[PDB]
RNA sequence: UUAAUUCCGAUAACGAACGAGACUCUGGCAUGCUAACUAGUUACGCGACCCCGGUCGGCGUAACUUCUUAGAGGGACAAGUGGCGUUCAGCCACCCGAGAUUGAGCAAUAACAGGUCUGUGAUGCCCUUAGAUGUCCGGGGCUGCACGCGCGCUACACUGACUGGCUCAGCGUGUGCCUACCCUACGCCGGCAGGCGCGGGUAACCCGUUGAACCCCAUUCGUGAUGGGGAUCGGGGAUUGCAAUUAUUCCCCAUGAACGAGGAAUUCCCAGUAAGUGCGGGUCAUAAGCUUGCGUUGAUUAAGUCCCUGCCCUUUGUACACA
């Protein structure tokens, strides 16, 4: 029915942002209602035609690096399937809640850098790919001579950040470079 | 960087002082009227020179031109 | 062909052929005014024609070297008795063709010419026919040990483009000396 | 009736397909199979996407035969969805009248434009002097 | 009625190879225990009734394309051939083993000889095969 | 004799039995389609052959 | 260094505790599992089967490499 | 009766009008003939080397080498067709006649 | 202002060309034209099967160019709207539209004490010139090894290791000129290697309708220098050429190390891009860790600048002078 989409099991509904300014930069709400996330590509041409991809192909196409990983798209999008299940039987909520929150509190905001060193803001958009750069770069830290699969390991990384009690690896280095940041200011 | 040549300027100029009475705002009016009159070798000359005419019948109806 | 090879194979072996056809005419006439030759394919006649120059120098002797020739071009590469027959048409226009006025140019400064004057003659000449641009390139030594690089370009001459390739005229000459060889590019 | 014969083709990449309309009963078929056994499974939705968003009354009298040659898996995913799509906007665009091809147009243009337009999206050809089209060997130095 | 079309081909194979154990009669060797499928293949087969999965990928074949002979069979059972240090390529199939599978299905009566080769599909096996789908059909409804 | 030496070793294979045509050197030899010439002398008569660089 | 002692088959007390605990545990992951009883991975994947033949778990979602089964459901 | 003519030329526009004169000739002499069936083209790539010692940077050439296909299928005696092919022939078009 | 001495403009300058622009080949689409029994499509009828209808790359012949192939042309131009800028050259956002940047070739003047005599019967000088620096045969060497680097290939695993099932490409190539050397189809022998006779093709016919790898699905394993790695080594069995050991090449079994994600330093590139992973051509009696094209899946970041390494002009003292 065109009334309803249901991501999997999961509709458009029940999705609550209370930030206004990662709102306007995450566009999955009321276009990018899809079933499947796969899509062919061409979402970087204009500046701000990366934010026009949705956050769910954007988690879906930042697992691949490090050579091998390479085509292996029709692998990701099941383990993030699986990785919902994992989610939901343990939290009980929304998943994309959950998300949704754990994109809003894994923002760094301030960052020094060497031009002294000037600590200056960011862009919201660098915040949200930052925070997936570093979720998806703890998934792969901690999935490795591990029994435990990434599914597991990203429902977990999704679970300590929604948590926010310094377990998680993008809160811990958001905490780390705002640290930093206030230190050297 | 689609900056109109000098092959197109010298041409150009030359046609509406020339046929200054059969012309048009639209482009596919004098598109044809330049095949006509001229002797274009190849369709993206063609389309150059048929833009900077129209471009140079929008300064016309804007005002004078001094060249 | 009676044991009917490769198409593939047939037009190689056929660029061969015209290949050396035109280098052996091309060393052999090169001292009777030798431009190059035209070639019409007919069944049973290979009719070839030889577009020279001077007509009276490549007879000899009332065709005595075609007669020659032909019987060349029978040994060699194998055809029948009548199967191929030459006809001589003498080269229109030749001040602008630049293999011409290099073959005549070379045997002069061989034998003995000005170095200088000729140049100017032959370019002075060329603008009186009507060519559009020239440029003569002479390398080697000249009158000592180092190489000098000569130049005389003056008039319209385009360099790139697509359509250059059959609007100027390109000659390679080589003259061979016996203290060194030197190069003269005609354009 | 007669024959509503619509031989519409879907190009997207090398992957081909061409999509044969017909009056009668509501049976799609892909060279004779329906999209049940679609290897893999994970894009079952994918191809119901354009069936999901019009409804079961729309396919009722649309019966579509699909011949698939070319390309790799997911492309052939792409040519089918494409080609089934421009045939069916055919299909209720030269024979019934244009408002409903409107009222069914309108959905298609506000979701997706690979349904309806294919983007030139080929292979560059690789170039000399490098292990890819763009990046290049390793400079040897010294 | 169904066709194989419509059975999906991940169980319709498990199922023939369940009718050829059901009617047993397909000339099993005993260097089939010892035998390794291919060059390109490292170790033996797990199951050991996998003479019987062959039978039935090579029916389910000649039903759908038929007219096939040596190099059609040697063409599906192919992989990687990992050599070593040495870059990898592709290596065919065995022949003999295959040679086998087609002599005890042209022992079995649900095939016939071709002309210029192949063996095609006869027209009582074409109502086995029906009626193998509608079993499939019924298991699976 | 010398000729009992001269056919002793056979030119049954590679640049024994066949060379350039031209300048007979054992370097850049093309077998495909029988040309048997050096890529130099390729090179210098491509253009009478039918061969043209336009891409 | 670290080596952990992974045990290959079943003891009682661990056969008590995979009568007892598994049926209150939510979440039944092979990984997890196997991290909790100390066992070998297929050790871990046999008493999923003998789980799944005694019937006291619920499919979720299977495959071949990482299943995912529950308890016994509440409502 | 079936003829099978096979037109071969390296160049496009002469194969065209020596085609289309044959088509606009049977035309003319009144006999039955088919539209020209455009066989696909053959491409020959070559690459080379510019630099006869191996020094400084490696150069790659690229020579092109193109290769056409036509056919004329008439329904006529060989008397006709060999009074149409004796008439305006040129050394671009090769000419190869099939009679089956 | 742009990739551009590409244009407005200032005017002791006006008027031209070279390079670029411009021009050629290829791609994105034109259900409007012509054509296809060595490309097909839709149906008619026959045969097989299931229970009035469906299936068939099983067969014979009626319409057609909707797929393929390719002669001819078109459109795409900043044309339309809104902003910046002398309101000039022009620039940016947006609607509609197959595309609001496909790639390559040709590439001005001037120069190197840059390379090539070891490509050349292109060539000057010197030497050799018979016991020859020429020509021919049997071997050796070109591979060699305390050491330092250059170009490449595969692993250090659980995202993985093993076994089957399932499902797709386009470049190509090929019956001889001396000359033997070509693609292989099919039924068999054998665990593989390999072998026996056999039909098709001078090619949209034959291989072939290229069931290629990754992929997805279903079994076995579980943190162990490990089932990953096959570096190292032994025995046997075959093909190639007259002739292989220092292993030409292929097949079977056994041997199971270094390697726990890498220090200083450094190379390449910015959308079907890197990357994973294959297949043709050349090298080919035997011949891919080389090179070039053809495919499949498919990301992160960026729409700025001279701080760092180069190159190109400028004002000017001129220890920079066939420079
Ligand atoms: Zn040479």
């Amino acid at each position: 029915t065109p009334d309803i989409k249901l991501f999997g099991k999961w509709s458009t509904d029940d999705v609550q942002i209370n930030d206004i300014s990662l709102q306007d930069y995450i566009a999955v709400k009321e276009k990018y209602a899809k079933y499947l996330p796969h899509s062919a590509g061409r979402y970087a041409a204009k500046r701000f035609r990366k934010a026009q991809c949705p956050i769910v192909e954007r988690l879906t196409n930042s697992m691949m690096m490090h050579g091998r990983n390479n085509g292996k798209k029709l692998m990701t999008v099941r383990i993030v399937k699986h990785a919902f299940e994992i989610i939901h039987l343990l939290t009980g909520e929304n998943p994309l809640q959950v998300l949704v929150n754990a994109i809003i509190n894994s923002g760094p905001r301030e960052d020094s850098t060497r031009i002294r060193r000037q600590a200056v803001d960011v862009s919201p958009l660098r915040r949200v790919n930052q925070a997936i750069w570093l979720l998806c770069t703890g998934a792969r830290e901690a999935a490795f001579r591990n029994i435990k699969t990434i599914a597991e390991c990203l429902a977990d990384e999704l679970i300590n950040a929604a948590k926010g009690s310094s377990n998680s690896y993008a809160i811990k280095k958001k905490d780390e470079l705002e640290r930093v940041a206030k230190s050297n200011r | 960087g689609r900056v109109r040549t000098k092959t197109v300027k010298k041409a150009a100029r030359v046609i509406i002082e020339k046929y200054y009475t059969r012309l048009g705002n639209d482009f596919h009016t004098n598109k044809r009227v330049c095949e006509e009159i001229a002797i274009i070798p190849s369709k993206k000359l063609r389309n150059k020179i048929a833009g900077y005419v129209t471009h140079l019948m929008k300064r016309i109806q804007r005002g004078p031109v001094r060249g | 062909m009676a044991v009917q090879i490769s198409k593939k194979r047939k037009f190689v072996a056929d660029g061969i052929f015209k290949a050396e056809l035109n280098e052996f005419l091309t060393r052999e006439l090169a001292e009777d005014g030798y431009s190059g030759v035209e070639v019409r394919v007919t069944p049973t006649r290979t009719e070839i024609i030889i577009l020279a120059t001077r007509t009276q120098n490549v007879l000899g002797e009332k065709g005595r070297r075609i007669r020659e020739l032909t019987a060349v071009v029978q040994k060699r590469f194998g055809f029948p008795e009548g199967s191929v027959e030459l006809y001589a048409e003498k080269v229109a226009t030749r001040g602008l063709c630049a293999i011409a006025q290099a073959e005549s140019l070379r045997y002069k400064l061989l034998g003995g010419l000005a170095v200088r004057r000729a140049c100017y003659g032959v370019l002075r000449f060329i603008m009186e026919s009507g060519a559009k641009g020239c440029e003569v390139v002479v390398s080697g030594k000249l009158r000592g040990q180092r190489a000098k690089s000569m130049k005389f370009v003056d008039g319209l001459m385009i360099h790139s483009g697509d359509p250059v390739n059959y609007y100027v005229d390109t000659a390679v000459r080589h003259v061979l000396l016996r203290q060194g060889v030197l190069g003269i590019k005609v354009k | 009736g007669p024959l509503q014969s619509v031989q519409v083709f879907g190009r997207k990449k090398t992957a081909t397909a061409v999509a044969h309309c017909k009056r009668g009963n509501g049976l799609i078929k892909v060279n004779g199979r329906p999209l049940e056994m679609i290897e893999p499974r994970t894009l079952q939705y994918k191809l119901l996407e354009p069936v999901l968003l019009l409804g079961k009354e729309r396919f009722a009298g649309v019966d579509i035969r699909v011949r698939v040659k070319g390309g790799g898996h997911v492309a052939q995913i792409y040519a089918i969805r494409q080609s089934i799509s421009k045939a069916l906007v055919a299909y209720y665009q030269k024979y019934v009248d244009e408002a409903s091809k409107k009222e069914i147009k309108d959905i298609l243009i506000q979701y997706d434009r690979t349904l309806l337009v294919a983007d030139p999206r080929r292979c560059e050809s690789k170039k000399f002097g490098g292990p890819g089209a763009r990046a290049r060997y390793q400079k040897s130095y010294r | 009625g169904v066709t194989v079309k419509d059975v999906n081909q991940q169980e319709f194979v498990r199922a023939l190879a369940a009718f050829l154990k059901k009617s047993g009669k397909l000339k099993v060797p005993e260097w089939v225990d010892t035998v390794k499928l291919a060059k390109h293949k490292e170790l033996a087969p797990y199951d050991e009734n996998w003479f019987y999965t062959r039978a039935a990928s090579t029916a389910r074949h000649l039903y759908l394309r038929g007219g096939a002979g040596v190099g059609s069979m040697t063409k599906i059972y192919g992989g990687r051939q990992r050599n070593g240090v040495m870059p990898s390529h592709f290596s065919r199939g065995s022949k003999s083993v295959a040679r086998r599978v087609l002599q005890a299905l042209e022992g079995l009566k649900m095939v016939e000889k071709d002309q210029d080769w192949g063996r095609k599909l006869t027209p009582q096996g074409q109502r086995d095969l029906d009626r193998i789908a509608g079993q499939v059909a019924a298991a699976k409804k | 004799g010398h000729q009992q030496l001269y056919w002793s070793h056979p030119r049954k294979f590679g640049q024994g039995s066949r060379s350039c045509r031209v300048c007979s050197n054992r370097h850049g030899l093309i077998r495909k389609y029988g040309l048997n010439m050096c890529r130099q002398c390729f090179r210098q008569y491509a253009k009478d052959i039918g061969f043209i660089k336009l891409d | 260094r670290d080596k952990l002692n992974n045990l290959v088959l079943f003891d009682k007390a661990t056969y008590d505790k995979l009568c007892k605990e598994v049926p209150n545990y939510k979440l039944i992951t092979p990984a997890v599992v196997s991290e909790r009883l100390k066992i070998r991975g297929s050790l871990a994947r046999a008493a999923l089967q003998e789980l799944l033949s005694k019937g006291l778990i619920k499919l979720v979602s299977k495959h071949r490499a990482q299943v995912i089964y529950t308890r016994n459901t509440k409502g | 009766h079936r003829i099978r003519i096979t037109l071969t030329s390296r160049n496009v526009k002469s194969l065209e009008k020596v085609c289309a004169d044959l088509i606009r000739g049977a035309k003319e002499k009144n006999l039955k003939v088919k539209g020209p069936v455009r066989m696909p083209t053959k491409t020959l790539r070559i690459t080379t080397r510019k630099t006869p010692c191996g020094e400084g940077s490696k150069t790659w050439d690229r020579f092109q080498m193109r290769i056409h296909k036509r056919l004329i299928d008439l329904h006529s005696p060989s008397e006709i067709v060999k009074q149409i092919t004796s008439i305006s022939i040129e050394p671009g078009v090769e000419v190869e006649v099939t009679i089956a």
